[PDB]
Order: structure tokens, then sequence, then C-alpha cells
């Protein structure tokens, strides 16, 4: 009762349904490091302007 | 100008100079304390975007 497959029919993509969990961590992988403190607030207009030497804006 | 008019335009020159000059050390320690601990937005020096890493099934499965 068998049957050839047809061109094109063993090169899908099939679903198999299996009872193994699926890996947590395949990697291994550590704890990442934290990100760098985001920043938010409001742009205010810095305060005296550039501050640079003598520049009053 | 009267004395009471220079006096107090003294304080007000004095006050925006003060809060410029604290400021002034406080940006030098703030650049001290990013440029040895990286943990700020100035000296952030780029590293590799993990958005170029490509997930998708691999030709063989150790990877
Ligand atoms: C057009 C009309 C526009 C208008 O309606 O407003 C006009 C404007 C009115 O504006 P305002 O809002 O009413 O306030 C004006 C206050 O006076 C300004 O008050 P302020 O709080 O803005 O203070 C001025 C502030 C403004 O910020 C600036 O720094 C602007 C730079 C001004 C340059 C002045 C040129 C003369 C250089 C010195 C000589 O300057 C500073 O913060 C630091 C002083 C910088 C002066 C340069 C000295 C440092 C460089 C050293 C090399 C030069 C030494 C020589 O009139 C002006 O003040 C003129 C500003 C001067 C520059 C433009 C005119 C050209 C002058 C040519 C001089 C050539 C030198 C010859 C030798």
């Amino acid at each position: 009762g068998w049957v050839r497959p047809d061109l094109g029919d063993l090169s899908k993509v099939t679903k198999v349904k299996t009872d193994r969990p699926l890996p947590e961590n395949p990697y291994h992988s550590r704890a990442r490091p934290e990100p760098n403190p985001e920043v938010e607030g409001d742009l205010k207009p810095a305060r005296h302007g550039s501050r640079l030497f003598f520049w009053t804006m | 100008d009267g004395p009471e008019k220079n006096y107090e335009r003294t304080m007000a020159i004095l006050q925006i100079e003060a809060e410029k000059a604290e400021l002034r050390l406080k940006e030098l320690e703030v650049r001290r304390l990013m440029r040895a601990r990286g943990d700020g937005p100035w000296f952030h020096y780029p590293t590799i975007d993990k958005e170029l890493i490509d997930h998708s099934p691999k030709a063989t499965p150790d990877n």
C-alpha cells in the first residue's frame, strides 16, 4: 500500500506533536545585564545658557 | 543710579554667577562618574546591535 510521495512533498515543513517539554533556556544564557537608567522628563532651556566662561547665553 | 538699584542689581548678578559656578562643579563631577562607570548617556560607546542577529532555524541544529 505504499505510495511514492510526489515532487515537493518531502520538502514540506510539517508539524509534530511531542509530549517533550519545550526547552526554556536552550542556550544556557546568563541573566542579561540591566539596561542603563532611562531618561524621562521635559526638556527645558539650559540653565543660564551655555555657561561657557563669560558667555551669558 | 541710586545705591539701592546697584545693590540689588549686584545681588541678581551674584545669584546668576553663583548658580553657574555650582553647575560647573556638578558637571565635572557627573562627567567623572559617567566616564568611570559607563552608566550614563555620556561616554556611551556603541556595542553591536542585537537586531542584526538571525534567529531562524539553521542548516544544522547545533547553534
